[PDB]
């Protein structure tokens, strides 16, 4: 109910801190790249399509990856386990039922036992310390999306594409707490749609001016603007669904009136 | 687990064995709770998951204290601070004489204490009942079993297969509502309210239509004046019988003018009007609010 | 699929 809004905000708002990534980790890990994360984080998109999974789901499932690698060397050759791990996890923690562990190992074509993932499992939940209720930028939107005036089923769906969006490049998008890159993907989303800008009611509860919001934004409206030729392209074919309105369809402004 | 010494089993919770034990080296009393661990098939179960992600966050004296979790290559284990009973067990001892008034009002401004606090925290409990309420012999109350709570940082979805208990379960579930909200929990709250007061269960289900209909019976069948939205709601069917509200001097008679104003505001059928922890907190019901401590 |  309406009376812990506020409370429930101010409480995320808090938790996001504690449960942030170490920015400059892949810089540490000998063995891998942002490029390797990004092309995991992609796979785990389509594995979220392919079993119907909650998009929270993949968003923890990233945040436990990032904090994973943030503190444990892992070598190109079991990435991947690591992923499919937290996945398991993150399904366990949000879905009302997770796929089976066999089929977490079916997904990386049984390149791992299901043996190694439980015991991966254990090993990323000892390393997590099992602080698994972390905030995503997909919380952030869905708290935001109760200040439309009016609510516009377009704007959700493409301020839901840019949040995921973020999740594939680590450069820059992990300098960033999920509550502003929140702020920018509604923006931004707003903005393409509609022409609108960041409204007030949401300058008085997040505290955020659009002005903050700017260096999240002009990054983020490269990766928009760029988003045809990424690279990684999960993201783009799944918001392609009817289900979302297109809007990976719609035309980003070549410009943001900033 | 070298330090600890196990005394007795004292109950079960979700997926998991409860024990009472000593630590051997300080002396404390701790209830240990052994997880049903599948090593090879399944790994660590989503109940112990949530309850250890959960209660982790949250510290309040009317909600049980984890203390450690002891996780070993084939065996977890979870030390809370050890209650000596649940509430479903003491009211057993009490019926007959009723548990006293004056500590049941306690009990219930407590329970909404620590309901308020994991709402404020975005955790829904999701599965309130005696058996899950403990008692110390202080007299104080915590809430326990966290093993079906979520976190709703998103809306919860409600599940097809409800796995959560039919005696304690809100209408607008039964219904078919497509997410829960923190109405769920003050449903049930409202329920173990009258329980302690008339000594039984308010509303004893056999089904889920029986569920609803003896809901309806005490309530009176809901309509688009009192619950805006309920004909057009997944499971409502024109065919309900009409039942006519009872007056709450009937549903329950030992309670105060305060006390039946309080659980019809706690029983309401729109979940956007029912009465939130927090405000209920602030209901004249306890204005005279002491803490008596219970005969066990 | 196998991945790196
Ligand atoms: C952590 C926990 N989950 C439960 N479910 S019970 C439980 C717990 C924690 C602390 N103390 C107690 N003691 C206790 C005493 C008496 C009865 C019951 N019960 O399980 O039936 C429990 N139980």
């Amino acid at each position: 109910v309406p009376d812990y809004h506020e409370d429930i905000h101010t409480y995320l708002r808090e938790m996001e801190v504690k449960c942030k990534p170490k920015v400059g980790y892949m810089k540490k890990q000998p063995d891998i790249t942002n490029s390797m994360r990004a092309i995991l984080v992609d796979w785990l998109v389509e594995v979220g399509e392919e079993y119907k999974l909650q998009n929270e789901t993949l968003h923890l499932a990233v945040n436990y990856i990032d904090r994973f690698l943030s503190s444990m060397s892992v070598l190109r050759g079991k990435l991947q386990l690591v992923g499919t791990a937290a996945m398991l996890l993150a399904s366990k923690f949000e879905e009302i039922y997770p796929p089976e562990v066999a089929e977490f190992v079916y997904i990386t074509d049984d390149t791992y036992t299901k043996k190694q993932v439980l015991r991966m499992e254990h090993l990323v939940l000892k390393v997590l310390t099992f602080d698994l209720a972390a905030p995503t930028v997909n919380q952030f939107l869905t708290q935001y999306f109760l200040h439309q005036q009016p609510a516009n089923c377009k704007v959700e769906s493409l301020a839901m594409f840019l949040g995921e969006l973020s999740l594939i490049d680590a450069d820059p998008y992990l300098k960033y707490l999920p509550s502003v890159i929140a702020g920018a993907a509604f923006h931004l989303a707003l903005y393409t749609v509609t022409g609108q800008s960041w409204p007030e009611s949401l300058i008085r509860k997040t505290g955020y001016t659009l002005e903050s919001l700017k260096p999240c934004l002009m990054d983020l409206h490269q990766t928009y603007l760029k988003a045809p030729q990424h690279a990684q392209q999960s993201i783009r074919e799944k918001y392609k669904n009817s289900k979302y309105h297109g809007v990976s369809l719609l035309n980003p402004p070549e410009t943001l009136n900033l | 687990m070298e330090n600890f010494q196990k005394v007795e089993k004292i109950g079960e919770g979700t997926y998991g064995v409860v024990y009472k034990a000593r630590n051997k080296l300080t002396g404390e009393v701790v209830a240990l709770k052994k997880i049903r661990l599948d090593t090879e098939t399944e790994g660590v179960p989503s109940t112990a998951i949530r309850e250890i992600s959960l209660l982790k966050e949250l510290n309040h004296p009317n909600i049980v204290k984890l203390l450690d979790v002891i996780h070993t290559e084939n065996k977890l284990y979870l030390v809370f601070e050890f209650l000596h009973q649940d509430l479903k067990k003491f009211m057993d001892a009490s019926a007959l004489t009723g548990i006293p008034l004056p500590l049941i009002k306690s009990y219930l401004f407590q329970l909404l204490q620590g309901l308020a606090f994991c709402h404020s925290h975005r955790v829904l409990h999701r599965d309130l009942k005696p058996q899950n309420l403990l008692i110390n012999t202080e007299g104080a109350i915590k809430l326990a079993d966290f093993g079906l709570a979520r976190a709703f940082g998103v809306p919860v979805r409600t599940y097809t297969h409800e796995v959560v208990t039919l005696w304690y379960r809100a209408p607008e579930i039964l219904l078919g509502c497509k997410y829960y909200s923190t109405a769920v929990d003050i449903w049930s709250l409202g329920c173990i309210f009258a329980e302690m007061v008339t000594r039984r269960a308010l509303f004893p289900g056999d089904s889920e239509i029986d569920q609803l209909f003896r809901i309806f019976r005490t309530l009176g069948t809901p309509d688009e004046v009192v619950w805006p939205g309920v004909t057009s709601m997944p499971d409502y069917k024109p065919s309900f019988p009409k039942w006519a509200r009872q007056d709450f001097s009937k549903v329950v008679p030992p309670l105060d003018e305060d006390g039946r104003s309080l659980l019809s505001q706690m029983l309401h059928y729109d979940p956007n009007k029912r009465i939130s922890a927090k405000a209920a907190l602030a209901h004249p019901f306890f204005q005279d609010v002491t803490k008596p401590v219970p005969h066990l | 699929r196998r991945x790196f």
